[PDB]
């Protein structure tokens, strides 16, 4: 009835309006930003027990020292992290430099709000990302947490929760966190708000958690490593 | 009904929905608030707060050395109009070795505007910009709307409830031309500070402050470099 | 060239031609696979034999690679399509890389490629829901299942097409490690499953076993039925 | 649903997304302008909305060549798209004749580029009715004016704006053949203030501008010196 | 009359076939509101058009339905105003590419074909609407000697021995048929009379030497040429 | 251009206090021919910009409506900016350099004079897209046969009158005659000053002396 | 625009396709045409629908269109429809013979257009081809073979099969009458005859009204030869006799 | 730029409408009469001007192809010439490739090939018109009829225009096929005589033949000879 470029009265743009809405459907994603490095915690919502959960990564690597959450549909993120790491790479080899958490998450979300139906090149997106990415890391200016909506705005956040519990979620990091706050305690206080806000029972196989600090690498803790953080919550 | 679906139908009252729908956008953005005296032109904006725990936003991006500009609207969309801008002002220093106009750049920016509202299946910019800068004519706030015309003004205020702050500028928009560098930029802030409901104040977080001048080039001033300015507010 | 937008949000966060692309999904044949520890086992339930048919032709058991092959459940003639370019991109992995494809890596290539199709102007989503059944080269049996979405899991066991939500839930119950022990213990699994959506009886089905030590060779009807009786 | 494309005729042959792009002219503030025997003279009632902008903000007197002028009455986007597409025709003419371009020439290639858009459903017509002046030693004074459907026809004066016809009846009284240019710019500031209303559009601004022998053939602006004489003469005469 | 889909917008197929978009174009011409008179004799072809100045500040000089294809070859045009100047850009492009390309000043027979052939384009392309004119071009053939021929927004351009166009062409052509009874209907350089008497009967006008245009093409002058007021009135005194 | 046809001989300059002055001699040449005596190779660009040319003057033909043209385009929106002297020098430097990348090069070799803000401008560009500003320049033959008298006056006296540099012009004017074969006698002079460029009428060399 | 645009490439709520499905009751109206998988050779008995008695004879046949020196095929379906994918398949069997220098097998030609029958139906925004045609041939490798092509771009391999008019009826008749691998060449000119009767309105079968191809191999050579009107008239008069003795 | 989706679709009932549809411009077009003889072929239409100013040596229905090539239509006039001006073309491109003159068969599926093409790309809508083809190839008459579809069928004899299904019955009972030339024009007549509503002469209709000596169109002249039988 309409096409993919309109304005509400409101002036909402309907399709990332529409597209905001589904990230409501997604499972849940929290990271905190500390003094000593940022923690990205996610719910893997596991559909069957057949589900093999290794082969499910809502947490992937952008650079050795840049990691990212993702929420909503799995698909459509997996296009703006290939050109996440294709925009880190041409910066390492141009500049020979690390690309800062900043100039990574502008870059991905240039690639948001950019679609069209008439005229835009020979291949195109018919429709907008429906996809909420936290990008974090640490970068020259020290640990950064990001975020980025379908509507290509991209806002540095302390701690932020994305997905279906959001709304909720938010309230709880508010309370809790505190600028002197360490790393060893953002990765406990990731998981009690996760142990609210999912429906299922939180274990080391449906739970993904990775940390970024300034000395090592991005690095997600393997299965024997989450049960010792679980037991402490 | 049938006539705002698109940006090419013309309504029985010869208006375009689609062009005041986007003309919206930036009405339901952040207040931003910039003015001119005889020397300097200053740009002052609200940082929004998305959450009590997120870094606002930046809405003063640079675009040359003696020229910069403020958001209101779209954030992917602007900066999406805002590398237009660089490159055209990096293209003017490259060619002819000078710096570009500030009454130029803009003309420029109303003829790439214009294009999407005139042709089917695009949509008009939702942002709208307030652009400061130093030319050999002196300082301009020259305005541009989602609506390819563009106004040249003393003192404007655009973003949400922005009214409030355009009838403390009309009344003293006189004594402008004769204020220092320092006296100029409080105004702008008791401006802003008009567009704030009760119960929240200028503080210097949620304030970034642009400044440009004969001898002084487009600057940002951050949380820690706006204190000296918001002493006499 | 045709650009528009076919496939576009909706209230709700819903995409009604991905979401419609996966009713066709369930209005297909059933196929349905296990993984066991050497071995690993694809099968499909045929509607109507009717004995008019070249069964050659017909199959929906196809070979992606020497190493990885595919079933699917959906429109056959989308199906047709993935099956044709994922075989050039094995190809293509064995020129450039000199190694065989991993079975992740060809699931990933056909994952990404119904994704394309559901952003792309003009382009419709694919029909169809695909098992990729493989080993690596250090010979670890892999199991995965691609959605017209364009998202793609692990699995030990699954089921598409028409009556998978019954057989998936039989197969998260009787799937356990004495199950997926013995080579023909696994094989014995997958006809128990498909019995179950199958309504005429007997074997109308078509069984394929792609083991290591030497690549895939399809059951005959007549080894099928040897497994059948076995199970009655 | 006739009048959803221009690409659609009416059943009484009308296309209305044309006719529905001249009512937009029919809201915008009129402008006028004069062909005399000695150049053509232009004015313009500028509405300015607000007291924050600045004087000389929405310029509604555009220069497309040296020796020819242009005034808009429309959506002000749309009038400087075909400012700025009278000036490539006027470019592309003087690197390929090398000489200024006649503006009947010009007049008419920018009413085919306006008349372009009226026979596709891909773009909209034009919201701007605009016109044209210009002087020359063998050519003369000429004034030609395009509507939004892309038709020019000649004019001795015109008028385009909220108030179309009150205009017409003080220029056709006017006798301007006789007359010089220096006669019409206190004539045209005239027409302008007896038009305007007092009550809806308040605030105001009179832009003016001519083009005739006494430039040699240049489009300007008018000087302050002689734009406030012609106010206060105009001002006199509203009583 | 049956009407299903889309019939009423793009240019396709009703139930009956008919183009129900198309038989739009016809009554667009009737929109100008003038009428347009073409008859040929034996040494000449003459073309006799309404010129009607709605304000006493337009330039009679510039408003014209009379143009000048080539210089052996006349037009006039009948219908909006905004597309007819569109439709004689190309007869004059087209028929400078024949005279590139073929060597030989362009027949009157070919270059309406051409143009019949461009506004079928229209018709049967949905992207596009038709134009609303309809264009009448007179010549002398170097075999045939005068021609006289119309096409339509249908793309019609079959033959004529006089032509009637506009909102009296019903009622003109009527009239006139009944001078396809006297021989040749007296075809010789007064055959400006016969389409003269044909436009003043049918609009009962009674026309005065500036509210007519004519011209005309002859064998002694194979050049187009545009009578004067002064020689209109010579002939207008006559009748 | 791969090879010129008609192409100009040696255009000197020299920046005195208050302006600039150049002067260049009206002759066409093709194959060691004088063919187009009459063609005027000083160019006045805009009111602070002038102008001057050698080698092909086919090319310079074209730099004179594209770069004349943008002037205009800069004066029909009259927002008060104007191109500088210096700003013209770098588009005219970035339009020579474009050129030869495609190895489609402007044979010519220009001198652009000009009097803007208060200070005199003088630049040279050349084919290659050689750009620079020096107080005194000299193209084609004038770099051997003329440049050398000009730098042993502004050695010595770094700041001319305007009556000093034009004798100083036009006695290198007259060395040009005797020893260039493609020099002639009628030259051009033309200056930019506080008030603007006047170029001046044709002038002879006739001056000289020949003792044999 | 998207007001004029009829959205052929979408999915229906069910999860169907409108034009390819619409697309196939255009083929239940179409000609009768079937074919009979045999040992020593394939045919193809097809009901020829205009019996108009002004018409003239052109080149060879009418619904055949013979593909190939190896193989040849039959359409139902829209009569235009039907001539752009005969051109079509004339390009790619000779693209294969000029690259490979060998005949191009029928499984491989089948699957060629049946990827340029898809096409249609995804992307571009076209409408799909009204025509589902079959096809015999005989290659080096499974010998001869008979297959069916639907407008939805999928295909498969038949022993027995109809297409066009009365298409459900006739498949029910080869159920029964048919035998896999019993059935030799003159044993199936029988039974094309018997189903073209129960599944055709007429009374009887007069020879004009169908049109008769077999393809079959002599000297190591593919020969593809339509039955002439006395050939056919031959097998008409004897399903026609031995139908009496029957009863 | 143009639309790039097709505006003829299958209707509900498996049917393509916009072809239903132009087949009902082509019968109420003007009528339209070929006839295959032994030694040629004969094309009689109904040329009939609403008025008398109408030029009828204007403005031919019946066109050569080739010197052995014409044809005729029943149908809309416009959507015709773009049709016959493509088939002129496409006729000659054969003989730059083969050197020979194009059989009338082969011309017909190349024509029908471009009808066809525009009622399946995007955008544009299928002819309105109908097409009577003759030729000489090979010793032998040939007579095609090319549909708006893009089918092309082989005829005797056959009748178009208004009231084209009384008209080809009409051709079914006189027609033999041991007909010469001759007498095959003044059939041809009496079938264009079935509906008229008028009175017949030299410049009401226009007739061409088509025989071993090439195609040509019977000058006004040469009709009325024919009209005194």
């Amino acid at each position: 009835d309409r096409g993919v470029n309109t304005f509400s009265p409101e002036g909402r743009l309907f399709q990332v309006e529409y597209a905001i809405e589904a990230i409501k459907l997604g499972s849940t994603a929290i990271g905190i930003q500390t003094s000593e490095g940022v923690c990205l915690a996610v719910e893997k919502r596991i559909t069957s027990p057949l589900m093999e959960p290794s082969s499910i990564e809502k947490i992937v690597e952008i650079d050795a020292h840049i990691g990212c959450a993702m929420s909503g549909l799995i698909a459509d993120a997996k296009t703006l992290i290939d050109k996440a790491r294709v925009e880190t790479q041409n910066h390492w080899f141009t500049y020979n430099e690390t690309m800062t958490v900043e100039s990574v998450t502008q870059a991905v979300s240039n690639l948001a709000l950019q679609f069209g139906e008439e005229d835009a090149d020979p291949g195109a997106m018919s429709r907008p990302f429906g996809v909420a990415l936290l990008f974090g890391g640490v970068d020259e200016k020290g640990p950064q947490l990001f975020h980025m909506d379908p509507s290509g705005t991209f806002v540095q956040c302390d701690a932020r929760a994305i997905g279906s519990a959001s709304e909720g979620a938010q309230s709880s990091l508010q309370e809790v966190y505190h600028k002197s706050m360490t790393l060893k305690e953002a990765i406990k206080s990731s998981l009690i708000i996760l142990k609210q806000v999912m429906e299922e029972k939180l274990n080391a196989t449906n739970i993904e958690l990775a940390t970024v600090q300034p000395g090592q690498n991005f690095h997600m803790f393997t299965k024997e490593e989450l049960e010792e953080v679980i037991k402490d919550i | 009904n049938q006539y705002d679906n698109d940006v090419t139908v013309w309504s029985p009252q010869g208006r375009i929905h689609q062009i005041e729908y986007a003309m919206e956008a930036v009405k339901q953005g952040s207040a931003t608030v910039g003015l001119k005296s005889k020397t300097h032109a200053v740009l002052v904006a609200l940082k929004r707060a998305q959450s009590e725990l997120a870094a606002h936003q930046k809405k003063i991006l640079h675009v040359d050395n003696h020229i910069g500009i403020s958001i209101a609207g779209l954030t992917a969309d602007a900066r999406l109009l805002c590398n237009f801008m660089r490159q055209e002002c990096l293209d003017s220093r490259f060619v002819f070795d000078r710096p570009l106009p500030v009454s130029r750049l803009v003309s420029l920016i109303g003829s790439k505007t214009q294009i999407p509202t005139q042709r089917y299946g695009r949509r008009p910019y939702g942002v709208g910009l307030l652009i400061a800068g130093y030319d050999d004519m002196g300082p301009h706030i020259f305005q541009t709307c989602p609506s390819a015309n563009y106004f040249d003004c003393r003192a404007m205020s655009i973003g949400a409830r922005s009214q409030s702050a355009r009838t403390y500028l009309e009344r003293h928009m006189s004594e402008f031309m004769e204020c220092n560098l320092n006296e100029l930029v409080k105004h702008g802030l008791r401006a802003l500070r008009e567009t704030l409901p009760a119960e929240q104040d200028l503080t210097t977080k949620n304030v970034s402050i642009g400044i440009v001048g004969k001898d002084l080039e487009f600057t940002i001033y951050d949380d820690d470099d706006v204190s000296p300015f918001l002493e006499g507010l | 060239s045709y650009d528009r937008a076919i496939t576009v949000f909706s209230p709700d966060g819903h995409l009604f031609q991905v979401e419609y692309a996966q009713e066709a999904v369930k209005k297909g044949s059933t196929a349905v696979g296990v993984r066991g520890r050497d071995i690993v086992v694809l099968g499909v339930e045929k509607k109507s034999v009717a004995k008019l048919q070249d069964e050659r032709t017909v199959r929906k058991i196809c070979a992606l690679d020497d190493n990885v092959c595919m079933a699917f459940a959906g429109l056959t003639a989308d199906a047709r399509i993935v099956i044709n370019r994922a075989r050039v991109e094995c190809q293509s992995h064995r020129l450039t890389v000199e190694d065989p494809v991993t079975v992740e890596y060809i699931t990933r290539y056909i994952a990404s490629l119904k994704q394309r199709y559901t952003q792309s102007n003009g382009r419709r989503p694919f029909g169809i829901s695909a098992l990729i059944v493989g080993f690596d080269f250090d010979g670890t049996p892999r199991l995965y299942q691609t959605d017209p979405s364009g998202t793609y899991h692990a699995w030990k066991a699954n089921a598409i097409g028409r009556g998978a939500k019954s057989v998936r839930e039989f197969l998260e119950k009787n799937y356990t490690d004495e199950a997926i022990e013995t080579d023909d213990l696994t094989i014995k699994l997958v006809i128990k499953a498909l019995l179950e959506v199958v309504q005429s009886g007997g074997k109308n089905i078509e069984l394929a076993v792609m083991r290591r030590d030497q690549s895939l060779k399809i059951l005959n009807p007549e080894e099928i039925e040897k497994y059948v009786a076995e199970i009655e | 649903g006739y009048d959803l494309s221009a690409s659609t005729f009416s059943p009484d042959g009308r296309v209305f997304q044309v006719e529905y792009a001249m009512k937009a002219v029919e809201n915008s503030s009129t402008a006028i302008g004069i062909r005399c025997k000695d150049g053509v003279v232009f004015g313009v009632e500028k509405l300015v909305l607000s007291k924050l902008y600045e004087e000389g903000s929405n310029k509604r007197l555009f220069n497309v060549d040296r020796h020819v002028g242009m005034a808009v009455a429309g959506l002000l986007a749309d009038a400087r798209s075909l400012a700025d597409i009278a000036r490539e025709e006027a470019s592309n003419f003087r690197s390929n004749f090398g000489y200024n371009i006649p503006l009947k020439h010009l007049a008419d290639r920018v009413a085919m580029y306006v008349h372009a858009y009226t026979l596709y459903s891909a773009v909209r017509p034009f919201g701007c009715s605009f016109m044209l002046g210009s002087y020359s030693v063998n050519d003369g004074a000429q004034l030609y004016m395009i509507d939004p459907s892309g038709v020019s026809y000649g004019y001795w004066g015109c008028a385009i704006g909220k108030a179309r016809q009150a205009a017409k009846t003080e220029i056709e009284k006017l006798q301007m053949k006789e007359m010089t240019c220096r006669d019409i710019v206190k004539e045209v500031a005239k027409i302008i203030y007896i038009v305007h209303d007092e009550v809806k559009d308040k605030a105001f601004e009179l832009e003016l501008s001519w083009v005739g022998e006494l430039t040699n053939g240049r489009h300007e602006i008018v000087p302050k010196d002689i734009r406030e004489e012609a106010e206060k003469y105009a001002k006199e005469s509203l009583k | 009359g049956s009407s299903a889909g889309f019939d009423r917008h793009i240019t396709i197929f009703s139930p009956e076939g008919r183009l129900y978009q198309v038989e739009y174009a016809f009554k667009a011409i009737n929109q100008g509101g003038l009428t347009s008179v073409a008859v040929r004799g034996k040494d000449c072809a003459v073309i006799v058009t309404q010129k009607k100045v709605p304000d006493k500040l337009l330039d009679s000089s510039t408003v014209t339905h009379l143009f000048k294809i080539t210089e052996n070859i006349g037009c006039v045009m009948t219908g909006m105003t905004a597309d007819s100047r569109s439709q004689v850009q190309r007869a004059r492009y087209e028929a400078a590419n024949w005279k590139y390309k073929y060597g030989y000043e362009i027949p009157v027979d070919m270059l309406c074909k051409r143009i019949a052939d461009i506004s079928q384009v229209y018709t049967q392309n949905a992207e596009m609407r038709p134009l609303g004119c309809c264009m009448i071009l007179i010549g002398i053939d170097e075999e045939q000697g005068p021609q006289v021929y119309k096409c339509d927004p249908a793309g019609y351009y079959c033959g004529f021995k006089a032509t009637a166009a506009g909102v009296k062409q019903t009622e003109s052509t009527s009239f006139l048929e009944k001078k396809v009874k006297k021989k040749f209907d007296w075809t010789f350089e007064q055959t400006v009379e016969t389409a003269i008497t044909c436009l003043s009967t049918v609009l009962s006008i009674d026309f005065k030497p500036s509210e007519i245009e004519v011209g005309v093409v002859t064998v002694e002058n194979p050049k187009f040429r545009i009578l004067t007021e002064a020689e209109i009135d010579a002939h207008l005194v006559a009748l | 251009t791969q090879n010129p046809m008609v192409t100009g001989t040696s255009v000197l300059g020299v920046k005195f206090e208050g302006g600039v002055v150049i002067a260049a001699d009206m002759l066409g040449s093709y194959g060691s021919l004088a063919r187009f005596r009459n063609i005027s190779r000083i160019m006045r660009v805009n009111n602070s910009t002038m102008l001057g040319a050698s080698g092909d003057y086919a090319d310079f033909q074209y730099l004179k409506q594209v770069l004349g043209q943008m002037v205009i385009d800069e004066e029909l929106l009259g927002d008060g900016h104007s191109y500088s002297p210096r700003a013209i020098h770098s588009w005219l430097t970035r339009a020579m350099y474009s050129r030869r990348s495609k190895m489609n090069p402007l044979w010519n070799t220009m001198v652009i004079g000009g009097y803007a803000d208060g200070e005199s401008f003088l630049g040279y560009v050349d084919m290659l897209g050689v750009a620079y500003e020096a107080p005194s320049l000299a193209t084609g033959y004038g770099a051997y046969l003329a440049q050398p008298l000009l730098r042993e006056v502004l050695e010595k006296q770094p700041v001319l009158s305007q009556t000093e540099a034009r004798d100083l012009v036009e006695r290198c004017m007259r060395v040009l005659y005797y020893r260039d074969a493609r020099s002639y006698n009628r030259f051009q002079i033309a200056t930019v000053t506080e008030k603007g460029v006047e170029i001046e009428g044709p002038l002879s060399t006739e001056t000289n002396w020949d003792i044999a | 625009s998207r007001r004029y645009d009829s959205r052929t490439t979408i999915f229906s709520p069910e999860g169907r396709l409108y034009q390819v499905e619409y697309a196939m009751e255009a083929i239940g109206h179409a000609g009768t045409c079937l074919g009979i998988l045999a040992n020593d050779g394939v045919l193809l008995a097809a009901e020829r629908r205009n019996i108009h008695k002004l018409l003239d004879e052109v080149f060879f046949s009418e619904k055949i269109y013979k593909l190939n020196e190896d193989m040849a095929c039959s359409v139902a379906g829209i009569t235009s429809d039907a001539n752009v994918l005969t051109n079509e398949l004339r390009l790619i069997a000779q693209r294969y013979l000029l690259q490979y220098q060998e005949p191009i097998p029928c499984e491989q030609l089948v699957t060629a257009l049946c990827d340029i029958k898809q096409a249609y139906t995804q992307f571009g925004g076209k409408r799909p081809f009204g025509v589902s045609l079959l096809y015999i041939g005989w290659d080096k490798h499974y010998g001869f073979q008979l297959y069916q092509s639907d407008p939805s771009g999928n295909y498969g391999g038949w022993k027995a099969t109809c297409i066009g008019n009365n298409s459900a009826a006739a498949v029910s008749m080869l159920k029964q009458d048919y035998k896999e691998g019993e059935m030799t060449l003159k044993s199936a000119l029988a039974l094309a005859i018997k189903v073209l009767n129960k599944t055709m309105d007429v009374s009887k079968l007069s020879a004009e009204k169908v049109e008769i191809a077999t393809l079959t191999r002599e000297n190591g050579k593919t020969v593809i030869r339509v039955l002439k009107q006395k050939e056919v008239e031959q097998l008409i008069k004897k399903h026609e006799e031995e139908e009496a003795k029957a009863e | 730029r143009g639309y790039s989706f097709s505006l003829t679709t299958f209707s509900p009932s498996g049917k393509l409408v916009q072809i239903e549809y132009a087949l009902a411009a082509v019968a109420g077009g003007a009528p339209s009469v070929g006839i295959k003889a032994a030694n040629g072929v004969v094309l009689a239409t109904e040329k009939k001007q609403k008025s008398i100013l109408y030029d009828e040596r204007s403005v031919h229905k019946v066109e050569p192809i080739t010197k052995h090539i014409g044809l005729v239509y029943s149908g809309m006039g416009p959507d015709y010439r773009v049709l016959v001006h493509r088939a002129r073309k496409l006729a000659q491109q054969y003989y730059l490739v083969y050197q020979e003159p194009i059989p009338t068969a082969q011309l017909v599926q190349r024509v029908a090939s471009v009808m066809q093409e525009y009622t399946q790309s995007g955008g544009v809508r299928p002819f309105g018109v109908s097409l009577l083809i003759c030729g000489w190839n090979e010793g032998r008459p040939y007579l095609f009829q090319s549909d708006p579809s893009g089918a092309y069928f082989a005829w005797k004899a056959t009748a178009m225009g208004k009231n084209y299904v009384n008209g080809k019955t009409f051709l079914e009972k006189r027609y033999n096929e041991d007909l010469e030339l001759e007498d095959a024009i003044h059939t041809a007549i009496l079938t264009l005589k079935e509906s008229f509503e008028g009175q017949m002469t030299e410049d009401n209709i226009e007739v061409g033949i088509c025989n071993e000596a090439g195609f040509r169109r019977l000058t006004p002249t040469e009709v009325k000879d024919y009209l005194a039988a």
